[PDB]
C-alpha cells in the first residue's frame, strides 16, 4: 500500500522535494522545538489536531529507530561499521524524519497556506539561477 | 555481536 | 517528551501490557487486514479519523523499520548475529507495532467504548489465575 | 486498460486475496452448483442481473481455455511438461475463476453485502490466532 | 449448459453469422475502438450496461488466454509448431472475440434496432449473387 | 519445455 503522508494535509512527496536536504533542520533542534511550543498538548490526552497525531506518532517512530541503531552499532565493535550505519540512518530515515517534523511543526506554527505557498516560493527561489537569486532566501515567519 | 562492511 | 500513542483515543500502555504476545497477529497480516479494509481510505486526501491518521504514520515507520533492517542485513555478512539483530527487531518494535495496528483497526471496527471494554474484560480474565478463570478467553470478533 | 472484475460490483482483487486460495471451491463443483441452481436464468434470453451476465462471460471464458489446454496437451508429448502446463493452469487461471464463480454464485445465492461481509470476517478470523478467534469457521448458508 | 452470449442482448450466433468470418476488423483495433470511446466506463465501478459488464469479461478473458500463449511460447524450445499454435489461436478464438466486441462497441454506439437491422440486411446484401448486389454495402454509421 | 506437432 503506497501512503503519502501529506496527501492528508493538502501535500506531496514532490512539493517537498523542492526543498533540498540540506534544508532541513537537526532532528535535535526539531525535537526542542516541537517540546517548547506544544509539549502540553502533545503530552495530552485529546486530539487536538492531525498535526499532533501525526507528530506524536513520528516522534515515537524516531525513538524507536534510535533504539534500534543504537543497540546494533552497540553489538557492532567495529567504529567503521557503526559509523557507516548511522551515516546511513542519518541521511535517509534522518531526512526522511525531518522532512515530517519540519512539516507538521511549521504548519502548526503557521498554517497549511503558510506552509504549501513557502514550498512554492522557495521552488522559485531554488529554481532561480544564482545571477537572479535573492541572497535572502524565503523565511517562514509570524512577524 | 558481529562486524562488517 | 513521553508521549503514550493511546492516551489520545482513551486506552494507555498499562492498559494494553495485559494482552500477550500470543494474542496479536503477525505484521503481516495486520497490514493485510488493513489494506483490504481501509485502503481506499488511507490513500485518500482526507483526514478521517485519528486512527487513519496514526494508522498511516505506523505503517510508515514499519517500512522505514524494515528498510534498515533488510540493509543491515544485507551489509552485515554474519547469519548468525543477522538472525539474532532481527529477532531483536521482531521481539521488541513488532510487538509494538501489532499492539498499535490491533489497536486502531479494532477501534476503527468495533468501538472504542468496545475495545476498552474488552482490554478492561480480558485483563480480569489475565490477571485471574488459570485454576480460577473459565478456559476459554474474551473475543472481539463480527462472528 | 486496467479492469477490475469486481469493482463493478463492490469488491477487489485484493479483498477476494484477503481469502486463502485453498478456501475456494473446484472449478468443476462450481460450475455444478451454477448449472443446478441457475441454469433456467443463464440459459435465458434475458439480463436477469450483472452476476447473471457476468456468470456467462467467465464460463465461456473458462471453456476458451480448456478448449485451448487440450489441443496443446494432445500436441505436447512429454507429460513432465504437460502436468506444468496443467499445474500453471490451475494455479493462475483456476484461481482466478474458482474466485470469480465463487463470488458471482454466493452473491446471487446470499446477497452482496453478505458476500462481502464474509470475505472479510474470514479474513480477520483466519488471520487471528485460534485461542481469540471462534473455534469453528465461518460458513455462508441459508438456513 | 449451454450459453448464448448474444441471446441475453437479442441476437444468436446464427444472426452474426450472417457476417463473414472476414468482415470482422482485428482484435487490436477493436479494443483499441473500445479504449478511445468507453475507458472511463469501462473502468468505472457502475453497472453503466450489460454491455459493458460483458466487455470487461471478454477483455480479461482475452487477456488470460494471450498470457497462456505467450508463458506457453516463452517455456518451449521448440519455436516451429509455434506458427500452428497461434494459427488455431486466432482461427478459433479470434474470430469470436471479434464478433463478441464487435458487436458490444457497436450496439453501444449504435444501437439494438440498428445493429439487428444492420445484421439483416447485410445478409441480403450478401445471400445476393455478385452479379446482382450493389457496391455500396451496408455500413452501420451515424451520418 | 518441449513441443511436439
Amino acid at each position: 500500500m503506497d501512503i503519502d503522508p501529506y496527501k492528508e494535509f493538502g501535500a506531496t512527496v514532490e512539493l517537498l522535494s523542492f526543498l533540498p536536504s540540506d534544508f532541513f533542520p537537526s532532528v535535535r533542534d526539531l525535537l526542542d522545538t516541537a517540546s517548547a511550543l506544544y509539549r502540553e498538548a502533545l503530552e495530552s490526552p485529546e486530539h487536538c489536531s492531525p498535526h499532533h497525531t501525526a507528530l506524536r506518532q513520528a516522534i515515537l517512530c524516531w525513538g524507536e529507530l534510535m533504539t534500534l541503531a543504537t543497540w546494533v552499532g552497540v553489538n557492532l565493535e567495529d567504529p567503521a561499521s557503526r559509523d557507516l550505519v548511522v551515516s546511513y540512518v542519518n541521511t535517509n530515515m534522518g531526512l526522511k524524519f525531518r522532512q515530517l517534523l519540519w512539516f507538521h511543526i511549521s504548519c502548526l506554527t503557521f498554517g497549511r497556506e503558510t506552509v504549501i505557498e513557502y514550498l512554492v516560493s522557495f521552488g522559485v527561489w531554488i529554481r532561480t539561477p544564482p545571477a537572479y537569486r535573492p541572497p535572502n532566501a524565503p523565511i517562514l515567519s509570524t512577524l | 555481536s558481529l562486524l562488517g562492511r
